[PDB]
């Protein structure tokens, strides 16, 4: 509608890098967590990888409005978040050992990088005992 | 301070 | 279980204070690991670190401390150093 | 910083009598595969990484 | 499915893991009428659970003098079959 | 008594100590628990912890061990888990 | 012999506790008196102040600066380092 | 936050009055001169000059002070060294 | 060769050189800072009076209330020296 259109050309309006009504795949996760949704990168390799066909590596208006519309058929969580903690709480307290942290978020699935697990642990401020209250971290994570 | 255990306390 | 005092260095309410804290902790933990970390841990929560605690049977140890800040007792047949 | 524990167990034969008040009756709960929860955490692992 | 009676004599873990490795050792004796792939899967899938390593040893007769991390030791029964598991 | 190694991951030095050792082991204990209770007791004194020993008749075993401390034997009737 | 279960230095000091753990193996009979030597031989030449715990049954939670921890086993005793 | 009586001359509510102020202190300046700068203007208002503190991760030091007049503790991570000479 | 850069001291330069080299030759001497600020202040209280106050760090925030001419605050190599006449 409207209001989408005008949020829509807002956001492209400044992801233009040159200003010629063309995006860089390379931003488009950029500007889906801009538009406030919650994709995965898995799903972000799909649809790079079925819009992308021609190579130009420019995408326009109506296929725009397409795959906004076919990620907007989408929902979103936080109870699941806080069982995905859970899992890694080891006992029902809600502390675990920043190491063992350290280990699945760089050793399992798609593994973050030693950057952002230190961005993580600055910004989220633990503190130096190494017990981490995971109630107050996941809200301010969130 | 010197504090220790003696066999079988 | 009774609480008794081998070396107390500091007033009768830390005492008190160091012997309910080592009290919650073997209610709360079996392993004398996690015991004297919970004591560490409830100092760790109302007082500044740079504390120590151990927790055991069979052991002994050789430390120096600050002034009045050392405690060594047994709790039951556990035997509890507590140093800063 | 943890120190290990060491056990010990026996059998039971003929002549072989060891106390049965410490034993715990429990039986066999619902039947779950190790691997069924693995495949969830790496589901979880991968979507708190999205 | 075969009532198999699970008599615990030590358990040094939690009662929701004390029931997963009687239920894994289950599914290997059912899997396997043998004891090394009995073992085999139950180590498995234990490794596949938690992350750094595991250990088993089933059999009907056997003496083990082993020592455990804390909070990772069982000797439980399945039947007349024993079942070892630590890390 | 005689001595058959389904395989052995050491030096022959380190296999025929696990030969002596259970040898004495059997001789002075007859509890396969207390043989398996000798043998590791022994072998962590001298070549560090943590080692494992299993002694019985009739158990299957996976085990993950480091390299070059894994033997796996017979001595007469009996064989021995030891692994690391 | 020496079975090093965590040791945050260097390896020299450790190598320091061996040899000095070895002749108060051979100097002393207990290892009470063994303890004893072993804070007293590492607090002068490492500087104040070393503390050391040496037993066969304790838990604690340590304080340390970096480089200056290590918890090992002599045979069947357990002995920390620490600061 | 948590507290001790690490190494100090004061009585308890000289204590309690500093650790106080300290909390007021980190949680407006992240800075820990700024951290120092509010410790001066608070206490010296209250119990007049002159006193000196030090407020950091690493340092070490060694004071002469007025009786009845110097305090130690670790706020969090932070140490703060607050005596009174002058 | 650790360089002594002197950040800021409104005190003289006779002065400046005796506590550089009071500074370096506790560096030397220990490698612990209460010990080498204690060095420090005991030099400078035995030769320039009581009374001074001396702090020997790497990461810290201070506030001072010295005298005129007695207010020295530098580093060498990577230790910030802090010293200072109150009392």
């Amino acid at each position: 509608t409207e209001e989408q259109i005008a949020e829509f050309k807002e956001a492209f309006s400044l992801f233009d890098k040159d200003g010629d009504g063309t995006i860089t795949t390379k931003e488009l996760g950029t500007v889906m967590r801009s538009l406030g949704q919650n994709p995965t990168e898995a799903e972000l390799q799909d649809m790079i990888n079925e819009v992308d066909a021609d190579g130009n590596g420019t995408i326009d208006f109506p296929e725009f409005l397409t795959m906004m519309a076919r990620k907007m058929k989408d929902t979103d969580s936080e109870e699941e978040i806080r069982e995905a903690f859970r899992v890694f709480d080891k006992d029902g307290n809600g502390y675990i050992s920043a190491a063992e942290l350290r280990h699945v978020m760089t050793n399992l699935g798609e593994k973050l990088t030693d950057e952002e697990v230190d961005e993580m642990i600055r910004e989220a401020d633990i503190d130096g005992d190494g017990q981490v209250n995971y109630e107050e971290f996941v809200q301010m994570m969130t | 301070v010197a504090t220790q255990i003696l066999e079988g306390e | 279980r009774k609480a008794v005092i081998k070396n107390a260095d500091m007033s009768e309410e830390m005492q008190q204070d160091s012997v309910e804290c080592a009290t919650q902790a073997l209610e709360k933990y079996n392993i004398e690991k996690d015991i004297a970390a919970h004591i560490k841990k409830e100092f760790d929560k109302k007082y500044n670190p740079t504390w120590h605690c151990i927790v055991g049977r069979n052991f002994g140890s050789y430390v120096t401390h600050e002034t009045k800040h050392f405690i060594y007792f047994y709790l039951g047949q556990v035997a509890i150093l507590l140093f800063k | 910083q943890q120190t290990t524990n060491t056990t010990s167990t026996q059998m039971t034969n003929i002549g072989v009598y060891v106390s049965n008040m410490t034993d715990k009756l429990v039986t066999p709960g619902k039947y779950f595969s190790a691997a069924e929860y693995h495949a969830q955490r790496l589901k979880a692992v991968i979507v708190i990484q999205t």
